[PDB]
């Protein structure tokens, strides 16, 4: 398996579905090496939930915490800390207004080498429980001999790609990581890193970071043969009045880059409303009727999610992926899976027209691109050489009855698989 | 912060 991407374990479908899916307490396993330490970049997080995740032979060893909290809600993670007394913490700056620290990353070292670990979710018992999600799993890591001079740079050059990610933090728990990784030979590493980091950049470095990486990654490393544009996600950011703002300019620019249709798969009212959560799958999808409303344009381009093929259709997405398939969709071109949802905060916008890249946020991807493992594409697994793709394709349009699932106004017409109506406030 | 929520 090239690809080592993986979906979380969904509690509550038939256990075929789970054959291979990870959980949390999976990964950190023994069997995946001897920790000595650990680095848990998150939005989210839960300490007392967390620590239990960790085997209790490990429990006690060093655990670095990367939040973006701020005063009271700072505040109470430090206080949700404190009891484990093995556990730092390290804010990441956030001097943009309406920013997060939105990656999911794991960094893991053992005795018998380093694995880094990409992923979808919130360190939250929910975020792992009965939801769709992604993960990538690197391979083990070896240390560099002590005696030899070698870079354990990778093809993509995701291990240099990887300490500018955790450069740009400006953070000193995160040099001493910095430090792990550059001890450690990285390259057998087949994916290119997407980062995205708080900023306006201009000159070379709009190529750093965001939707201007990809195209950068896209026009370096992949080429040109019509094919649509797919993109997944579970919160929407205010895209502006009309698609010609940012969606279809930049963004879609962006993203068809090689060497056009645009599906965007959004769960509906209906996909939540039937879901093995129920209405309350709707608090990990936070598109507000404020942003909805100023946007309606948008609702067009809107897909149902479907994932018969990973028995996952009940399980509402947290994933993040964007991919490129062919017109019948039997294969593609590139795939990504990544913490970037469909926002300006998280992809970046340009500004000063032209000259500038404002991004708000951290955000974390990997890129599978066919050129890193010899190919020209991959073919579609149809039931998840060929990228299993974990949702249905082709995807299917909003009926004219549904709706995108809006987090802050009351369903009260249908109860959910519960039997429970949702009312905010 | 310990969900959306
Ligand atoms: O942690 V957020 O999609």
């Amino acid at each position: 398996n090239p690809f080592q991407f993986y979906l979380t374990r969904v509690s509550g479908v038939k256990p075929k579905y789970n054959s291979g899916a990870l959980h949390i307490k999976d990964i950190l396993s023994p069997l995946f090496g001897t920790l000595v330490s650990s680095a848990q970049f998150n939005y989210c997080f839960d300490v007392d939930w967390l620590v239990k995740q960790y085997p209790p032979e490990f429990r006690k060893k060093p655990i670095l915490l990367v939040h973006g909290d701020k005063r009271e809600a700072k505040a109470h993670l430090h206080a949700q800390a404190k009891p484990y007394e093995n556990i730092s913490l390290c804010q990441a700056k956030l001097d943009i207004a309406f920013g997060t620290h939105h990656t999911k990353m794991m960094l893991l070292l053992y005795e018998e080498g380093l694995r880094v670990v990409i992923h979808t979710s919130n360190l939250i018992h929910a975020d792992w429980h009965q939801k769709t999600q992604g993960i990538w799993l690197s391979p083990l890591y070896p240390r560099i001999a002590d005696g030899t001079h070698k870079s354990g740079e990778s093809p993509t050059h995701f291990k240099a790609n990887l300490i500018s990610y955790l450069t740009a933090y400006n953070a000193p728990s995160l040099k001493e990581w910095i430090d792990v990784i550059h001890k450690h030979d990285l390259s057998e590493t087949n994916v290119y890193l997407i980062g995205s980091t708080p900023g306006r950049f201009q000159g070379s470095q709009k190529d750093n970071w965001g939707h201007f990486r990809l195209k950068k990654l896209l026009k370096d490393h992949a080429s040109s043969m019509s094919w649509p544009v797919v993109g997944q996600f579970s919160s929407v950011g205010s895209l502006g009045a009309d698609e010609s703002k940012w969606l279809c300019s930049e963004f879609k620019e962006s993203m068809l880059t090689l060497g056009v249709p645009l599906y965007l798969i959004y769960p509906s009212v209906e996909n939540v409303r039937t879901s093995l959560e129920g209405y309350p799958a709707g608090g990990s999808l936070p598109y507000s009727i404020q942003t909805a409303e100023k946007q309606n344009w948008l609702h067009s381009y809107f897909h149902k999610w479907s994932a018969e093929t990973s028995g996952r259709s009940n399980a509402m997405p947290h994933i993040k992926t964007y991919m490129r398939p062919s017109p019948d969709f039997s294969k593609i071109a590139w795939f990504l899976v990544t913490s970037a949802n469909l926002s300006k905060a998280a992809w970046g916008a340009l500004e000063k027209n032209g000259t500038q890249l404002m991004i708000r946020s951290y955000e974390l991807g990997v890129l599978f691109l066919p050129s890193a493992l010899g190919l020209d594409s991959f073919k579609v697994k149809q039931k998840f050489a060929t990228f299993p793709v974990p949702y249905d394709l082709p995807p299917e349009l909003y009926g004219s009855k549904d709706r995108p699932w809006i987090w802050n106004i009351p369903y009260v017409k249908a109860p959910d698989t519960h039997g429970n109506m949702w009312v905010p406030s | 912060k310990l969900n959306y929520l």
